[PDB]
This record gives C-alpha cells, structure tokens and sequence, in this order.
C-alpha cells in the first residue's frame, strides 16, 4: 500500500476551500448552455456603469427629490448648490449608487471615478456653474471665489447640457484597531444667475451620475452592511 | 470617531470575478430537530432566499447557472455523545419527499442518498445544475399557473429539490437534539443581466414586497 | 568643497565622504510603483535645498539631540508650505551635520539616522503623546541616550545608517537617506520615516570647565514628491 | 561552576537565514473559556506582541512581510470527553467581530471559517499577507489619528484581523473548560532594516516604554 | 481507490514541520512587493556590523560611562586600562553587542571577530598603548612586559585614532550534562603616559567596537535568555 | 481529491519498519563527517580477527 500520514488541518471544513466533491447525480446531463444576453464575468463591469447620485444633500428631501438639485431665482450669485463628499462608504450622494453598493462588498477600494452632471432645464435656460474638485486633505470651498482658485470647471449650461469630470483617485478603506472620512469633494457654485425666458419654468434642475473607470479596483470581499435581517420563512421546511 | 487613511496599492480584477464574488460556502439552512422513534427529521426545500445577504448578492443578477456544493454539518446535544449514522437524501423535482422518519421514501433507489456519521468530516455532495432552462430565474416576471392564484414570481423551472436529513439509527433510551447546518457553495457560475441592489428590507421569502 | 543644492549652499573646505543609507540613493517614484495617485508632482527645486537648523550647544553634560523627518521641516520654507497644502509626499534626505571645534576640543558623536524610531517613555505605561514626539525644528533631547529612549541599546545603534564625528579626525558627517517606508507615499504631518539622532558617546572636553561646541544640522529634502492638486 | 570546551566544526550560513530564523510555530495566544449556553468564546486580535520572546525577535527588524500559518490546538476539560465541533473564524479588518456565541456574525459567508472537531488533528490555516502596505510596520513613528489621542505607534495598516473561536454545539448538561492554544508560524518572510535588540523589559503591549 | 496505511507520526503537530496548509483567503491578492531599502536575508549580515563594547569593565559604572575607558595622569606607566574577556555568552564587554545578542539565539558559534578601538582625545594628545591578544587557554597578562611578550599591538594614538585587530577564532558553545568560560582575552596596557597640551583636557577616552567576520557561523537556534516576562495584555481579547 | 482506503496494518507501530519520519530539527546542519580511522561497515569484519 501507500504509507500515509495525516496533516494538521485534516478533516476540517474550511468555508473557502477549493476541493471537488462527490457528484450526487452523475449520468444526469444538465440543460445545455444557451446564449443569454448580458453575461457578467466581472463585478467591475457593473461598477463602470453610471448611476444617479443623491446630489440633493438636504435632509427632509425624500425619494425622487434627492436625485435632483433645483436652481431658480432663490439661488443667488456665488451661491452653493451642492457639495458631494467623495465617500463611497458614508451617507452622501455616493451611497446608493452602483459604485457605492458593489464596493461595500469589498474592504479596500481604489481607482478613478467619473462624474457626469446633466442640466435638465428648458432649451433657452442659460447660466454658468463652477464645478470644483477638492483633493483629499484640502478644505472644501465655501465661496465661489475660493472655488475658482482650485481645480474647477466653468460650465455654461446654456447650450451644453452635460458636463463630465474625471475624479483622480480617491481610494479609501476600512479600519478597526475608524473611517476614511474626508477624501475629497465635488462642489458647485453659481457663477451667474439662471436666465430663463418668461414661458419656461423659473426652476431648473441638475442631476448627477457617478461611474468607475477602468483603473478602479476592489479587494478583500466582506459582507455588505446595507440590508440586515420575516414572512413565510418556515414554509420551505413544512 | 477617529479618522484615518492609508496609501492603497492595488492592481488586478480577479477578486471581482463573479465566480470569486459568489463561490463561498454560505450557511443556507439551519434547523434543530429532536429524535425519539416535518417533525423529527430535517426537510429543507433548497432555495437561496433563506438568509437576506446571500439573497441580496444573488438578486444582483437576473439569471444564474451554477452547481451547488452542499455541505452538511451535523452537531448533536443530549436532552457523552453516541456516534450516529445520518442519511441525507436529495429529493429532486419529480420525486416524492418523505413525511416520516421511517417512511419508505428513505429507501430510495433513485434519489441521491448520502450516509454519514457524526464523527466523520462533514458530508459534502455537489448537486448539479438542475433547471429545465439554461439558467435559474433569480427574478420571474410571470406566474406559475393561471388557475386561481398560481402565484407571481414563481417559476416551475427553478426548483432544485428538497434536502431531507434523518437519523438512520432507531430509538434510544437517551433523547438528544440534532442541529443540521447546511452550507451551499455555488460552483461553475455564469451570471447574466445585473440588477440594482435591494435598498429596502425584505418582507417575505416568496416575493419582492417592500415596506419603505 | 561646496554642498550646492538650490539657492542654498554649504560652503566648507573639508568634507570627506557621505554615508549612503542602506546603499540606496534617493530616486523618484518609479513608473511601476505609481499605480496610486496619478503622477505625483515634483517641484524639482523648490523643496530640494538645504534647510539649516538652529545650532545646538554641545557641552559636557549633553545627552544628545534628535530631529524627526519630515517633522523637523513641516513648518519651514517651501517644504513646509507644501506639507500644509498636500496630502501625500515622498522624499529622501541629505543630512549634513557639522561641528565647530578647535584642535584642543575632544569628544565623539554618533550621528545616527533611525528608520521609524518609535519612542518609549520612561517609568510609565502611557504612550508618548503628540507634544512628546512632534517637536518640529527645535527637535528633542535624549532623556536616556544609552537605551536610545526606546528600550534598546546605543551600543548596537550602528546597525542603523550612521556616521562618527571624532573631533581628532573629522567634524562633519553626511548621511544620504532614501525613502524608507512600506508605502510609496505617506502623510507628512502625522508619520515620520527618519529620526536623525546626534548622541555624544565620548563627552566634550577642554580644561576650563565650560567647553562648548556648536553642532549645525543642514537637512535637504531629496527627490521630494507630493500628490497632484494641479 | 564546571568549565568546559569542545572543538567546534561548523560551516555554512543557512540556519541564520531570516526564513529559518523566524519560521517556527510559536504559541501566540492561549485562553481558557467556559461553555454553558468576550465571554464564553475565544476572540483574539492577531498580533505578534503577546509573548516577549517572539516580540523581541520580530523587533529585530523595522519591516516584515509574511504569511501567517495559524494552528489551533483545542483541549477540553470538564468542570470522558465529548467530541465537539469548533468554529474558528478569521475576521479581517473591515468585517465585524462577534460579541456573542450565538451571534449572526458566526454565519459569515465572507469570513474564513474553519469547522473542526477535538478528535481531529489541529486545525491549520494560512492567513495571507493582509497589509495595505508592502510590509508590516514592526515599529511606527507616527500616529493612528490626530483627533484627541489617536495613539502613537499604532499603524492602521498593520491590523491582521481577529481570530474568533466558538463551540458550534449547543448547551449540554455537563460543564467544561475549553483551552484554545493558537500557534503562528510566519511564512515567506522578507525582512528589512534591522534594529538593536531590546535590552530593557517591556512595560506595555501597545508601546515601547521602558522602566530601566 | 488507493490502498493506504497510516504511519507512526500521523496526525501529530510538530512545531517544526514544513507542510503547506489551507489558504484561509484565496482570491485575495495581497499588496504587491515594493523595493524597501535594507533587506536582510541572513542574520549573519547583522552580526558583521561593528557595535560598541562595554570596555569599561568596572562596576558602579552605569549607562554611557560603560562604553568608554578614560586615560589621564591617573593612568601610570605600565598600567592596565581594560581587559576584554572574549566571551559572547557571559557578562562583559561583548554581551550587549550585535555579535553578543544575535549569537544568544544560537547554541554553537564559531568564527573570527573584529575589534576596533578608537581614540577620542584631542588632536595633540599623544601616547602609546599595548593592545594584547591572549589565546584560549593562556593566562591574561598582568604586566606591560608580559603583555609585550604575547601577540600585541604597540599603538601610537598620537596620529592614528583607530586601530583594528583580527581575533582569530574564539568559538564557544553551551553545555548541560557548564560554560565555556576562558576562551581568550584582549588586554590593554599603558606603554607611555598620556601627553596632552595645556589647553586640551587632562582626560582622554577610548571606545571599542566588535564585529564578526565572514567566517563567523551560528548553529542550533534556541531561545535568547536576555529578556524574560504586563500592561494592556488582555486588551487584545475584550 | 484522492479516493483512499485504509489497509489492515494501518496505524500500527512495527519495531522493524523502514519509514522516514518527521525531522524534529530541520535547518539544523549537523557536524560534517570527518575521516576517523577504523570504520566498520560489516560485523563480519570484526569476526575475522583472531
């Protein structure tokens, strides 16, 4: 015979082991594979799709109101519209996104992001915004003039409805020994007033989108904290 | 709270592979049953919706094709411990599920039975891809039938089968409690048409109702 | 020979040989390790210059001195202004230590650069606080130089990058420090990669009871990078 | 005392290799816990500083990169011996540590759980190199945070994780004591920037304070 | 199947075994290797670095005083300055060194050593020393004349500040059935007086260094007796 | 995995078995072999002496 000896770790059930087991039904041929559209082979393919941010950063805004920021005559010169903290983890505009939800299955994330803002006023609505990027460590701007001194976009939405901005490399993690917190900001100020004709609505709205880029990466898969734990549970036993 | 940061050095896409994203042995069922010779044996309809975190991971997709690696981890506790033989029998769709401990369906020549002891390593089998279609419908925008509440969301080609577990031993003067933990690891996974994650808590197992 | 770097220059006549720490010369971050924050910006001159500290008075009862890098430079010049505006950095260091003694002074100094000199406190269980560590340009003084203030020994401190100043043979010391971290960038306001320690192993001496030698420390950031900001 | 001498015939440098100098299975943790259904289960933050001799060996270096080979050697003693299933679950940084024996975190689909019996050989797993940086900082000349005693010497990228060990079995009429010995063997070791040995006794685990 | 049989030694946990185990987290990619300066691959690389001896062999000398030997007018003609017993194990000048500490992790050591003495007086301080080497077995010299009859160095430190001496092959071990004890001596005598000018200090100091050479070897790794066993211990459990 | 079955004689300690075991100290290099005079390789070399 073969002289053998058992190792430490023999007869254990590790939940992450990679061993073939006994087929319960061999000679059973399964249903053959058919081409179904939209096959996912990598979860980063999901994370690179744009999804709406909750750029309305006000509480008492619920549901559909959170996805849009209104500009009107109530928005003044040099006035703060929204502030997007670049936190995948924490409660903010990036939490309920495809890049926020899929990244909470992982511990360490890393990469560039892709914001897109779409102006959704009327055809003849005109005006200018300053979309800022504040890097990690730096302070978020509170004035339009401090906003223009940073990395910014002077966006005339009078004719260009969509603007996009590369977010260079946020990359936070998870700590127990504690959060990442401040890793960056996207901030918007009113450069001008909103100029609408007298038959268009006074109020015009912005919506934001976030996607990950091809350099985005995720590591150390964990359990997502989002949904925790109901009806007809013990029906699968009786 | 205290706030920190680290330079993160990552490269590679291999851990977000859907095979790596989903193939782990997750606890999919856990029951106690007492024994003194579906009461007094373990019967579980093999689904993926018992626990909400595996449910929310698999409901990130519309269609899934996988083999299930079932691991059964039985512990005993008296009301030492005797060494007992257990029968775990996979009852597919189209076979008949036992209703008693000593029923004749446990004598199944065609169901996959595995006989195993407590002192052994945990029993492990691979249930194949059992569906009539090419993938399991994680969601089903249809009805199982049309005659007076053939229920919505139920697909007749999604039923894996039942996992029936009993004690092959006869009655003993000691009484004891058998806890059957069932661990499933999906294998050879293909996924299609990814979906938004669920943001609201689940209300039922059989549907997608939301409380808000 | 002059140590010319930027608009700073250390204009001496005698300086024999530098110490290159672990044989490694400071280079910029290579183009396979920079998967991180994209293309860390380089002023190339504006920080890379000698910052000559306030001279310390070496006397007979001196126990030694230490400066933590880059904490000794985080409020000085264009280095210290970039530390307050940037989040990441990467730099090596050129350190020049110099003594002003005559041929009638005596004494030896161990000039040692310690990577990640985590300090201990004496006769307590509490860790050293922020003010016990982050001394800035002024630096600190060794309480117990024989244990290097960390429970170890000073006798074995030559396992680190070091230079001797024996006032017979030399009065200067040059250590060239590379980047010393497990990460390619780091965070200059809250972690120190190097501690320059200057410890008199043989104490100072002449006859008239108040012997005193200036020790001058000049630190130049080498290959000093910072994150983008644009 | 008596004084002797021998002609020593040595040649070779292989035993002072840092792999050979450090790769041995050292006892890194030992606790008792009673069981009657962090009390009543084993929870240990995986460090290298529990015992001073492994601590003094590893503090001969500034940076270390290694995989940890964890061996768990459980013995039982009653207050014969029943054969009990134990779950050892490695909880990394970013996961949630259990606080109870019957907490839902033991049902972790993503943490590495190992299920093993007393009668088996000792459970052995390899925890990989878990750090965010290229090496563990044996020493850290910095702070974990800046807001009101973010402590000195603490690196946020040094946390291996927790090793949580419980008894999968339920309550029994017998009461017993479970001693969990954890053995770590560092593997694939790279070391950098050697340091003087510590000459004074350690005072605390969290720092390098010295009494003299 | 495969006919097997278990050996004696099956199911044992030897603490020195060389067996691969189950990865707890495969599909986890660790952080890639980065070039860090000063990689140690061999502990003999550490032992070949010079480190200061406690050549002040007097008790009541504590701390910094132990690392230096003072010479002055209090040192006479033919006067013993220091005596270094060539014992890695025992309490002496070689105990707290890099060649003393690393060798106490091993049982059997073997090789040549490297002493270096540095005179740290003033520039115009002059004088002569006799640095002796006594081999194992031989008696340590007590006079300067017996010192000169052995292997010795007549070192004029008036211009040469550093002298080095090869120690040929000490090689002690550890015994339980008992020490090595006497394996050799390095001894220093005053050949002349210390000659200083009237503006230099009266007292001048020597410091000593020890390193191992490339033939040095260590064998049979043990536990070091140096530090034995405190605060915040049970914090890693709660 | 590998399908195995244990034989009669599994787990026995025969005192005349010829199986390698676990080295208690590998990475320990023993003292090298030196030429000593009078090596015996066979006990019949002893028996052929008067």
């Amino acid at each position: 015979g073969v002289p053998t000896y058992l190792l430490p770790g023999s007869g254990q059930f590790l939940t992450t082991d990679d061993h073939s087991s006994a087929p319960a039904l061999p000679c059973f041929n399964p249903t053959p594979e058919m081409h179904i559209p939209g096959q996912v082979r990598n979860m980063l393919e999901v994370v690179q799709v744009e999804s709406m941010m909750e750029i309305n950063n006000t509480e008492s805004a619920v549901g559909m109101e959170r996805l849009k920021v209104d500009i009107s005559a109530l928005t003044d010169v040099d006035q703060l519209l929204f502030n997007i903290p670049l936190d995948i983890q924490l409660d903010g505009p990036l939490r309920n996104t495809l890049v926020g939800n899929i990244s909470r299955y992982y511990t360490h994330w890393s990469g560039s992001l892709e914001m897109t803002f779409m102006f959704c006023g009327s055809f003849m609505a005109a005006g200018k915004l300053i979309l800022c990027y504040t890097p990690p460590g730096g302070s978020c701007p509170t004035t339009r003039e401090t906003a223009m001194l940073g990395t910014h976009i002077v966006w005339d939405f009078g004719l260009q409805s969509s603007v996009t901005l590369i977010i260079p490399w946020i990359s936070g993690s998870h700590y127990r020994m504690s959060t990442n917190a401040n890793v960056g900001y996207v901030t918007c100020f009113m450069q001008t007033n909103l100029i609408v004709p007298s038959e268009s609505s006074d109020t015009c709205s912005l919506i934001g989108f976030i996607a990950a880029k091809d350099d985005f990466s995720l590591r150390l898969m964990r359990d997502s904290p989002d949904i925790g734990q109901l009806h007809a549970a013990e029906a699968a036993y009786q | 709270a205290i706030q920190t940061r680290t330079v993160i050095n990552q490269h590679g896409v291999s851990e977000t592979l859907v095979e790596n994203f989903l193939s782990r042995a997750a606890l999919v069922s856990k029951r106690s049953f007492e024994y003194k010779d579906d009461k007094n044996f373990f019967k579980w309809t093999i689904n993926t919706r018992s626990f909400v975190q595996l449910r929310r991971k698999l409901e990130l997709f519309t269609y899934l094709r996988f083999d299930a690696e079932i691991t059964i981890l039985t512990t005993v506790a008296v009301n030492g411990l005797p060494d007992l033989t257990l029968q775990a029998m996979f009852v597919p769709t189209g076979a008949l599920t036992p209703e008693k401990q000593d029923s004749f369906h446990w004598q199944s020549g065609s169901n996959a039975s595995v006989f195993f002891k407590i002192s052994d390593p945990p029993a492990r089998i691979t249930i194949p891809f059992m569906c009539i279609n090419s993938a399991y419908s994680v969601f089903y925008d249809g009805f199982a039938g049309f005659e007076k509440n053939g229920l919505y969301g139920i697909n007749p080609a999604d039923t894996i089968g039942n996992l029936c577990v009993r004690i092959v031993n006869e009655h003993q003067p000691v009484g004891f409690t058998v806890t059957v933990r069932v661990y499933m690891k999906p294998k050879h996974i293909k996924a299609w048409a990814p979906r938004p994650p669920r943001t609201l808590p689940y209300m039922s197992i059989a549907n997608a109702n939301y409380k808000g | 020979l002059q140590l010319k770097l930027g608009n700073s220059a250390i204009v001496t006549q005698e300086a024999a040989n530098y110490c290159c720490a672990y044989g490694e010369w400071p280079n910029y971050l290579p183009d396979h390790e920079a998967v991180a924050i994209d293309k860390p910006t380089q002023p190339e001159t504006a920080t890379d210059r000698f910052y000559t500290l306030k001279s310390v008075k070496w006397e007979t009862g001196s126990t030694g001195w230490w400066w933590k890098l880059p904490d000794a430079l985080n409020n000085i010049g264009m280095f210290g202004q970039n530390v307050q505006h940037h989040y990441l950095y990467r730099s090596g260091f050129l350190i020049h230590v110099q003594c002003n003694a005559t041929k009638f002074h005596q004494g030896a100094l161990l000039v040692v650069a310690i990577p990640e000199h985590q300090r201990g406190a004496h006769n307590t269980n509490t860790s050293p606080g922020f003010d016990d560590i982050m001394k800035g340009e002024e630096g600190g003084t060794f309480n117990h130089p024989y244990v290097l203030d960390d429970g170890t020994s000073l006798a074995c401190a030559t396992i680190f990058p070091h230079q001797w100043i024996n006032l017979r043979t030399n009065n200067s010391a040059t250590i060239v420090l590379p980047w010393m971290n497990a990460a390619p960038m780091d965070f200059p306001l809250r972690h120190n990669q190097w501690t320059l320690a200057i410890i008199p192993v043989v104490p100072l001496g002449t006859r008239t009871t108040s012997s005193m030698v200036p020790i001058t420390v000049s630190i130049a950031p080498m290959c000093c990078e910072f994150n983008g900001l644009r």
